[PDB]
Order: structure tokens, then C-alpha cells, then sequence
């Protein structure tokens, strides 16, 4: 629910169990990006 | 006026490193000298964005920073972190609408490249 | 793993799996009571 | 000095009660204008102390208080408490060491007995 309490959560607790959970609750989302809104330099 | 980011790390990197090479686009290659520049939008139903990146047999300069819609906020300054030891993680609120930047830089690299693992997240 | 991280984590997420999760990191431990430590009145 | 204890409730009764019933130490009946004090040791290694409690068809009385190792203190005040529509939970921090008194009332039932669902944990 409260973001700044899902923010707190992940601290404490993450795992790879605890993402997927959260994943499904909709309370996180996973944000897929691609070959553009992604630029190199040297 | 901005929040300081929230920054861990979590011992299970193989875990990590497993489960997001399932997509390619979550797997970066840093070329020797290179820096690679993630954006990533705000959402406006969004408040908190989350992070986690890894890295195969090396560490690699990692850094953030806002931008305002030239204009920018240093969140996260650029330093070199092992991530080849441990999954680095961080959250940050959003304060505005804007755009990210994940400064991925190799820069100081002349010879090896990095394999990068990354992952994002937002809120509501 | 933090005794004070357990109890805002609880009120926020609470539910039977993450009771149970719990349950199995050592966070949290079940106790059992009996018939004795346990008293009637009227 | 006494911390104050948290209390929040969450919707899922029937899966709580499904639970629960496997053991039947867990499943206590409250008869006609009847008390129930549940004595719960603090426990050294422990510092906080977690309870869940639901009821079949009707409420009951619920407080808490806490024994010194006579002397007293009021946790959470007894009060009628409608938990057979939601799970009621708690915890508290421990302030020394002493007995925990779980108080289930029934008093004001002249009729009606009260099938109890009850469950506690503890940290370190
Ligand atoms: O660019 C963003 C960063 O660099 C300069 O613009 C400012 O002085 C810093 O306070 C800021 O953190
Ligand atoms: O930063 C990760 C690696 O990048 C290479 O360019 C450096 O020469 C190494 O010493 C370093 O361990």
C-alpha cells in the first residue's frame, strides 16, 4: 500500500521471492526498456 | 528540496543474475571506455522507483541523476561499487515530473568490458 | 531481519503467507500454549 | 515508561480459521459470562510480542495486560471487539521481564458461547 512503507519494506527483507511478491500485488511494477531511451558515449 | 535516496544490498547475486537473464534487454554490455545511459521515465501515477543491478566478473562506476522537463539533480554521485560481489539495490520518491538517468560508466576501463545486469521498478 | 523492522512490516502486508514466510526466516516463532498457564473466571 | 502496542486487522477471516483449527490447543471456548486469561511468558531472547485472535459468529471482549516478576499495566483496554467479520492483530515491545495477560471477556454473554481462534508469536 503506502509507497514510502514498500520503500521500507524492500530495505529490510529483499529477495527474489519478496519481488515476485510484491510484483503480483501491483504494489511494484516492472518497467521494461529497450535499444532507444538508452544512449552511449566514451 | 529532494529526498535522499534509500541504498542496500542483498547477498544472492547468482539468484539475481539468473532470473533477469531471461530477457536479453535487461542484459547490457559496457564497451571498454564507455558509458551506457539508461532513461527511464517518471509515471505519474508513480511515486517511488526502485533499482537493482549486477555485475558478472568485474565492478563498474554507478551514479544517478535527474532531470527536469537543461536542467539536473545529482541523486546517486558516480562511484565505482563492487556488484560482482553483492546485488546493489536503491529507492528514491519522485520529486517532480522528469526524467531518470542510471549512469553506467566504464569510463576509466581500457581493456575489459562489464556483462550488466538491471532491473527497475516504480510504484503508485 | 530487525524486531522493530517485523512489526511495520506485519501491519502493512499482513497475510498467512507472509505470516508463514515469516515463520520460516526466524523472524517470528510460533508459541504453544496448553491447558495449564491458562485460567477461567466468573 | 510503556511503548504503545500496534493494532491493525485484515480482511481474510476464513483462511485464518482454516489454519487455525488444525490444532485444537489453538481453538479455545469461551462458555456463558466467562473470562479467559491466557498467561504468555516474555521470553529473554525476545523483544516484541505478536497476536492474532478471530471469532466464529459473534464478538468478544479483548485486552491486554502485562504482570511484573503484585504489580500491573494496561496494554491494550478490554474492549468489545468485532472479530468475527475481520482478523484482529497486535504486537507489542517488550518493556522488562514479566507474564503477558491475553483477556478474553465473555462476561456480558448471558447465552451464547464463543468458539475463539487465537494465535501468538515472538522475536529477537
Ligand atoms: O547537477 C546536479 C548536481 O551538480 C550541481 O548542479 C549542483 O551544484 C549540485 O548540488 C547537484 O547535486
Ligand atoms: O572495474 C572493473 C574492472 O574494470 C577494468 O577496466 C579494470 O582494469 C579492473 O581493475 C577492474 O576490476
Amino acid at each position: 500500500p503506502a509507497p514510502p512503507a514498500i520503500a521500507d519494506l524492500l530495505a529490510s527483507v529483499d529477495s527474489e521471492e519478496v519481488r515476485d511478491y510484491c510484483r503480483t500485488k501491483g504494489w511494484i511494477v516492472q518497467e521494461k526498456i529497450t535499444k532507444e531511451s538508452l544512449e552511449r558515449n566514451v | 528540496v529532494i529526498a535522499a535516496p534509500s541504498m542496500w544490498t542483498r547477498p544472492q547475486i547468482k539468484d539475481f543474475k539468473e532470473k533477469i537473464r531471461q530477457d536479453a534487454d535487461s542484459v547490457i554490455t559496457v564497451g571498454r571506455g564507455e558509458v551506457v545511459t539508461v532513461r527511464v521515465p517518471t509515471h505519474e501515477e508513480g511515486s517511488y522507483l526502485f533499482w537493482e543491478f549486477a555485475t558478472d566478473n568485474y565492478d563498474i562506476g554507478f551514479g544517478v541523476y535527474f532531470e527536469w522537463t537543461p536542467l539536473l539533480d545529482e541523486i546517486v554521485p558516480v562511484y565505482r561499487r563492487d556488484c560482482h560481489e553483492e546485488v546493489y539495490a536503491g529507492s528514491h520518491q519522485y520529486p517532480g515530473r522528469g526524467v531518470y538517468l542510471l549512469k553506467f560508466d566504464n569510463s576509466y576501463s581500457l581493456w575489459r568490458s562489464k556483462s550488466v545486469y538491471y532491473r527497475v521498478y516504480y510504484t503508485r
